[PDB]
């Protein structure tokens, strides 16, 4: 085959509903955590504990 | 639903609520209500319904031994300026705090807010909530049963609420709930 046979090949597609739900959920949770920590650090802040 | 799951914490020797004794269950709840309240500060909902629910849940966590019993957050949300819904949720939390912690200065804060607030519906609602969840009843011996409080509430019935006809009936209801139909007992 190597002498004259060519087939294109693609990357492995992840079409799984479980891991797609997990990826979208974790990315949404991480971006909202990053956003709220950035907005609490660059403004007036409150805390339940002391100097927390 | 997150606020309904909160059971009273197992404080040992009145240990100060600090990070070490934070329940592993309540840390997830507290992270979620912090995320929800902060996201409401940037993308607000309808009726600030999530602000009202998160203030109610923080008061639930404070009613058990999880968050320190501090009314400063609710006092900042009750400052003339948060949704009238935010305002009445925060004032409900302050009324519950001054019932449980027997706070004198919070009761004077609430009575001052009854006397001079711009919105009269909020004044009527503060008198209503302080009637429904009173800081003391007539049967209770409390530290807040001075002659000074009897004189303040009699001055609030007599003068002070003379301009509304609904604040005066609310002050009559509050005096009835606190001191009853006879002479205030805690008096010379």
């Amino acid at each position: 085959p190597h002498t004259y046979i060519k087939t294109p090949t693609y990357r492995e597609p992840v079409s799984d509903y479980q891991v797609l739900r997990e990826k979208a959920a974790s990315q949404r949770r991480d971006v909202e955590r990053a956003l709220t920590r950035f907005m609490a650090k660059t403004g007036e802040t409150q805390s339940l504990f002391k100097d927390d | 639903a997150l606020a309904n799951s909160v059971t009273p914490a197992v404080s040992v020797n009145n240990e100060v609520r600090t990070l070490d004794n934070l329940n592993p269950d309540v840390r997830l709840i507290l992270e979620e209500i912090t995320r929800f309240l902060n996201m409401e500060k940037l993308l607000p909902s309808y009726r600030h319904t999530i602000t009202v629910s998160c203030l109610r849940a923080i008061r639930v966590l404070q009613k058990n031994g999880h968050v320190p019993s501090d009314p400063a957050l609710f006092k900042s949300y009750a400052e003339y300026g948060h949704f009238v819904d935010i305002r009445i949720a925060a004032l409900e939390a302050v009324v519950d705090y001054t019932k449980v912690d027997r706070s004198y200065e919070e009761l004077q804060w609430l009575l001052n807010m009854i006397q001079n607030d711009p919105v009269p519906y909020v004044r009527h609602k503060i008198l209503n909530m302080l009637t429904k969840n009173p800081p003391f009843t007539k049967n209770m011996e409390s530290p807040l049963c001075n002659e000074a409080l009897v004189d303040q509430l009699w001055k609030l019935m007599n003068s002070g609420t003379s301009h509304d006809w609904r604040l005066r009936c609310g002050a009559v209801d509050l005096y009835f709930t606190l001191f009853g139909l006879s002479r205030p007992s805690c008096l010379p």
